[PDB]
């Protein structure tokens, strides 16, 4: 689980 | 300069305006290109820079709610363009998710990232 | 419980209307409240945040320009709003000043503020 | 100051 | 120095920290919050001949999350500066780094302030 | 742990640091010139015990920007993981503290990142 | 500058 989407923070 | 689309390096797509008047907005969303991915941004850029080789200092905020989803949080974005044949936007970034009183020391993330115009 | 006016320990003047819409839109100005010191401010919050006494998450951006000053900088702050007797908006803020690539490294500032609804 | 003291209470 | 002693943060943790004469800072932490129990190891440095024009002391120092009752793969660094005076004070930042994956690393840091004095808070 | 060694960032400032099996960095951060004058005590720690599920290794530094010749009256901190493998490295994130007046100290503080690796560029 | 900007991969 992620607190927010990890594509938008640079990972993931 | 900042008007237009950028991409991190994994290809997440910051569709965004830079208006008259200092103002950012527009969408970022993943390299998918679903609709439950895109989220509304908005934020504030130096609309009368230095001249001198200095970037343009700059700004914005998601809150990671849409019309699909909601993560209870929001990031925003610190940093300057800086111009010139390969265009980049250098970020600093705080996300902070909405938390209890006793869970607040750890509702901060940081980070940073860059963006440029070249689709990755 | 967003909209309205907020303050720092220093009387700074927080002025924001939280839009149906998620929107964050307001000025923020000093304690005196001279145009000159006043800078418009725009950023975003959950419209549907938990209902258990968690924070709301937001934030916003203010670029260091107005009609009378420009410092070629800009703040972010992300924080949470929580409701009640004594609301508080807790933040930490970004403060990135543009440079030369070569002093890039010294650009960002970090530190943080508590507002309040009465000063 | 690289931007106004007064918008910024804690470093 | 003034640094020397014991001190709480506004959660109630407390820091045992000891000043050397050659800018070293050793000690233990003890927090209130988060995957911690029991006393961890510190070290860190400080400004050992500071400004005579009223500035403060500028420090910092790390904890790594493990001692023998628990891990927690992670290390917490606090930067700051000591203010003496009436009212003796450690104002800091910290960044919370935990080892992750590389496609967790984006999550890897949480950020914040603590500040630290002699008296523990409710 | 694969840390002890030198590291380099992107400029070649070097650090030079000893990883024991206390969970101590100990070592040194100079310039690329590596002159007298641009080196600094580092003392930190790391997890000694990392996991072994594919996790960095999660360790941090401190340095005061004071030695025989300068002071600068401030100190940087830097939080991060090693990962190690065919390429490993160090990331980091770093926050530098001045020792400020209390009308300045909303403006103590500047934070950013650096990566460091084992090869000098 | 407030540190040595070789040591915050500045300069
Ligand atoms: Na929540
Ligand atoms: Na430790």
């Amino acid at each position: 689980r992620d607190p927010a989407p990890a594509w938008a923070h640079g990972g993931g | 300069g900042i008007t237009g689309t950028w991409y991190n390096q994994l290809g997440s797509t910051f569709i965004v305006t830079a208006g008259a008047d200092g103002a950012l907005t527009g969408t970022y969303e993943s390299a998918v290109g679903n609709a439950e991915s895109r989220y509304v941004l908005t934020g504030r850029y130096d609309s009368a820079p230095a001249t001198d080789g200095s970037g343009t200092a700059l700004g914005w905020t998601v809150a990671w709610k849409n019309n699909y989803r909601n993560a209870h949080s929001a990031t925003t974005w610190s940093g300057q363009y800086v111009g010139g044949a390969e265009a980049r936007i250098n970020t600093q970034w705080l996300l902070t998710s909405g938390t209890t009183e006793a869970n607040a020391w750890k509702s901060t993330l940081v980070g940073h990232d860059t963006f440029t115009k070249v689709k990755p």
